[PDB]
RNA sequence: AGACUCUGGCAUGCUAUUCUUAGAGGGACAAGUGGCGUUCAG
């Protein structure tokens, strides 16, 4: 019986006891899982924000109850992997899950898990509706930029196949991500592979991109409401003659040079 | 969220044609916003407020002298029409 | 103006055309993917089934032994239906 | 590594109206706080 702003505080108060935490509260922590995504996933940008720290402090709390961080990590993992089956909505919510998670115990899941992962990000490429696809994406991104390009090397394949074979509109519609994709993979491995495995329009996108790689290589009223050799010039001013020998002298040797609307019938100004 | 031209030069100038009728706050600053300009634009509307906001908190910290003679010229033009 | 003969053309155009005027004259006298415009209450069930579907499948033998391999599983099995 | 256009959450308000409607009017603009800042842009 939780409001939806009412999430925003009291994420905090679920964060403000995770941290000391006892090693037999698992249970409070598994049914707290579903609030945690879609918290994640919540309206409010501040919501967001506070799940997302529970989470990363809750991954935390998980390394402190076992020897083995690895283990234990990956028991946290599939605590959170169910999220990947059900409606729709909260399989988005579970994919923004996974790229905070990852981003944040990078090598500490295991490559290979996350290869795992990444190729079922590839099957959540090939979903119909936006917000998984662009959860996906996101992973994908996240993924090339954490995960080693030795291992990124066995998988690259995979993961732009299923970038290519996208739609026409999904593809006209995220056309910044996937260029973002592209130019990371272009940076990272060689152009000519990504030129070989991608269908023909993309090249076009690619031909650009290889083009881009190559142009990379005071308070005063006036003041304030203004439309934003030569310093030894000086200007005298001629009044009683000029006295050079006055104490007050410097008053009268300056160092600078001295010196859209219509109004309709009832006078108010026209904004446009 | 960054800054455009138009909403400001429209406040600068709405600034020196009405700085007498200004407040301090942005209820104030929203009222005179309605009351002065047709601003057809909701969004418009709202950033020329929060500039105006922006404006009133910084320039009421400067010099007085610069104030009073606009006080002056302001309302000597009030009075010439 | 205009021609004569145009115009001696179109007073006879008009008068047959009255011409049959009278003859036919006699001759008649015979749950959305975004969670921010969705309501509470459909949040709170969802809440609840997930919680409720986690639970089972975490207390599922099959989740335990290959989980990776089970989510990947069943993905496959989802999108190949669709 | 969209400074382009439109636009949502909340209305116990007006309109035939607190639970369903559809026109309009509001509401959020970085507005406020503390730090980093060429003390101004951010």
């Amino acid at each position: 019986s939780t409001s939806s702003p009412a999430k925003r505080p009291r994420l905090k108060c679920l964060l403000h006891i995770v941290r000391k935490l006892s090693a037999e509260h698992k249970e409070f922590i598994t049914a707290l899982i579903p609030e945690v995504i879609l918290c994640t996933k919540e309206v409010s940008v501040g919501a967001r924000k506070n799940a997302f720290a529970l989470l990363v402090e809750m991954g935390h709390a998980f390394l402190r109850f076992g020897s083995n961080q690895e283990e234990a990590l990956q028991c946290y993992l599939v605590l959170i992997y169910p999220g990947l089956v059900g409606a729709v909505t909260m399989v988005s919510c579970s994919i923004l899950a996974l790229t905070h998670l990852l981003f944040e115990f990078k090598g500490l899941m295991g490559t290979s898990t996350v290869e795992q992962l990444l190729e079922n990000v590839c099957l959540l490429l090939a979903s119909r509706t936006r917000d998984v696809v662009k959860s996906a994406l996101g992973f994908i991104k996240v993924a090339v930029t954490v995960m080693d390009v030795a291992h990124l090397a066995k998988h690259v394949q995979l993961v732009m196949e299923a970038i290519g074979k996208l739609s026409d509109d999904m593809r006209r519609h995220f056309r910044m991500k996937l260029r973002n994709l592209f130019t990371k993979f272009i940076r990272k491995f060689g152009f000519e592979l990504v030129k070989r495995l991608l269908p023909e329009e993309y090249h076009r996108v690619l031909v650009n991109i290889r083009k881009a790689e190559a142009r990379a290589k005071g308070d005063s009223i006036e003041e304030i409401l203004a439309d934003s050799r030569q310093r030894s010039r000086a200007w005298l001013k001629e009044d009683e003659p000029l006295n050079f020998l006055d104490p007050k002298v410097a008053q009268r040797v300056l160092a600078t040079q001295p010196g859209g609307f219509k109004v309709s019938a009832d006078g108010r100004l026209i904004i446009r | 969220r960054v800054r455009t031209k138009t909403v400001k030069k429209a406040a600068r100038v709405i600034i020196e044609k009405y700085y007498t009728r200004l407040g301090n706050d942005f209820h104030t600053n929203k009222r005179v916003c309605e009351e002065i300009a047709i601003i057809p634009s909701k969004k418009l509307r709202n950033k020329i407020a929060g500039y105006v906001t922006h404006l009133m908190k910084r320039i009421q910290r400067g010099p007085v002298r610069g104030i009073s003679i606009k006080l002056q010229e302001e309302e000597r033009e009030r009075r010439d029409n | 103006v205009l021609p004569k003969k145009e115009k001696m053309k179109l007073r006879r155009e008009q008068w047959l055309q009255k011409i049959e005027a009278i003859k036919l004259a006699e001759q008649k006298h015979r749950r959305p993917s975004e969670l921010s415009r969705m309501s509470a209450a459909q949040r709170q069930q969802l809440l609840e089934e997930e919680r409720t579907r986690f639970q089972e499948l975490l207390a599922s033998p099959a989740y335990r032994a290959s989980p990776l391999v089970a989510i990947g599983q069943t993905l496959a099995r989802q999108m190949q239906l669709e």
